[PDB]
């Protein structure tokens, strides 16, 4: 979630 | 007259309880290894297999959090079929390519749970020579992979998602150009529901055991919290080729 | 007439290259497996000792960026010495309690890095057990431990820092009410610096050898990767009790 | 870094 979420918004 | 120490009462209160290693001598450090590697391995293609996705055509332009659920659901596919398709390229037989520095031979596997799961995987890897997949296949079925699964009620983006996942079909079918060929890769790609479930249980049930207490990295153990529910929720919709 | 697979040129273009697992069968499983789980326990250590700091009296106000530099100094400094407290409340010889399930023999550690890390804990143990450091003295100790360092230039909240620094020297002698015992307790304050040098430089050591590749934890990660400079810039200013 | 630094927001 949160960190796949940062990853996906980069 | 006398001074009291009244930030020590406050640092007694602050301290927090001590915390334990999750340290088990009875599980075998070479089992701990290989299990606590290949989940450092799986977080890191978890992360490539994200931003691979980002430069797909079509994926960028689907919602935010579809992207999101799309990565969430096929994380295992990808990573499952890349392996499949590294161990076949290899072409010895009973090896899992895993990595270049880690070729897993399953007839070392003294662990049961991890035997099991390797002999799927070899079933993916045998499917695969079999039908002398060609590397413009693969790209194809990978790519059908990440659009395998949806969420019960669907994805905000429907209509733009059913264009994309039609046109990546039509893709494959355009590598291949008999229609036969089509049937069993669509038909091997089908297959994987079931391969991917396996693994997923394996990983469920070792993600939750504290007293085994492998590791798992952050991002790994992110994406399967939030789908440990969904995998008993019945939210978790799997398109097919074929029936059934 | 003949259409083209377009895609599949853009699936090749973007395939990333393969992932290696950093997989060395020459370091043994045993060697591995303690060493992740000591990394592994002291990121969530850091974490804990994060959320200890923003609940400690005088923290919360200094800069943000004060409480980022004093924990980025200091984390290693708290580990070290609470290790040393939980060792000495063992009261077993050669004995690191790391953690109530992890208790390590210096007398079976067959890595020289190791055996030597563990060898300096064992003077900071034994040290406390020589003075009988109380709970008490323990807790002030600790929380001067994580006001040690300082940036070269100093922080943004340089004033409150060294008034809030002051408070904690002032509870360290309160507690204790003979001013002997506090230049003992401020010495072995001061002997910590040259004990998480030997700590920290092992500890780089590590994370930068990629043959051995020992996993750590995310957290801990970034805090070495935004310190080693600062080891070698001659960034840190270390605060003596005593010269020198 | 970035880690700390929103431990620390909290
Ligand atoms: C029209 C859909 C079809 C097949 C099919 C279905 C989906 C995608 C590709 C296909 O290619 C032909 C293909 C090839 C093998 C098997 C197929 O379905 C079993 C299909 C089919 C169905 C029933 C009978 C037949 N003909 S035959 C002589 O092979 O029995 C073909
Ligand atoms: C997510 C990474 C993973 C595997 C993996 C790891 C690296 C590269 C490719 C992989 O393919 C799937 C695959 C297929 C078979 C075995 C695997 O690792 C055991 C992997 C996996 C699968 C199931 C469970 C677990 N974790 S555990 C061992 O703690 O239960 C990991
Ligand atoms: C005034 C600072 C001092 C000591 C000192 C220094 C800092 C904090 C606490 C102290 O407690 C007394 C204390 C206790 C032991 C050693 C000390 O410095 C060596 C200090 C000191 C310095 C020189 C001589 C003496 N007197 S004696 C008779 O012990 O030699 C004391
Ligand atoms: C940061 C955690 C750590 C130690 C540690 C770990 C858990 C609880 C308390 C600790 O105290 C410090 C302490 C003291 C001695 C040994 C330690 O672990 C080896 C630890 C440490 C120190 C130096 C190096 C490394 N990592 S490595 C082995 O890859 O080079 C870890």
């Amino acid at each position: 979630s949160s960190r796949l979420w940062e990853l996906l918004m980069e | 007259p006398q001074l009291t120490p009244t930030l020590v009462s406050l640092l007694e209160v602050i301290e927090p309880e001590v915390l334990y290693a999750g340290y088990d001598s009875s599980v075998p450090d070479s089992t701990w290894r290989i299990m606590t590697t290949l989940n450092m391995l799986g977080g890191r293609q978890v992360i490539a297999a994200v931003k691979w996705a980002k430069a797909i055509p079509g994926f960028r332009n689907l919602h935010l959090d579809d992207q999101m659920t799309l990565l969430q659901y096929s994380w295992m596919y990808l990573m499952a079929f890349a392996l499949g398709w590294r161990s076949y390229r290899q072409s010895s037989a009973n090896l899992l390519c895993f990595a270049p520095d880690l070729i897993i031979n399953e007839q070392r596997m003294t662990l049961p749970g991890m035997y099991d799961q390797c002999k799927h995987m070899l079933y993916v890897s045998s499917e695969l020579h079999r039908l002398q997949v060609s590397y413009e296949e693969y790209l194809c079925m990978k790519t059908l992979l990440l659009l395998s699964s949806v969420p019960k009620d669907g994805l905000k983006s429907q209509e733009l998602f059913d264009e994309i996942r039609m046109t990546y079909i039509k893709e494959l079918g355009k590598a291949i150009v008999n229609w036969q060929r089509f049937y069993q890769l669509t038909k091997l790609l089908d297959s994987m529901h079931e391969v991917v479930e396996n693994l997923l249980n394996y990983c469920f049930q070792t993600f939750l055991d504290k007293t085994m207490s492998i590791e798992f990295p952050e991002m790994l153990a992110e994406i399967i919290t939030n789908q440990i529910p969904k995998y008993s929720n019945g939210n978790i919709k799997k398109l097919l080729f074929h029936q059934k």
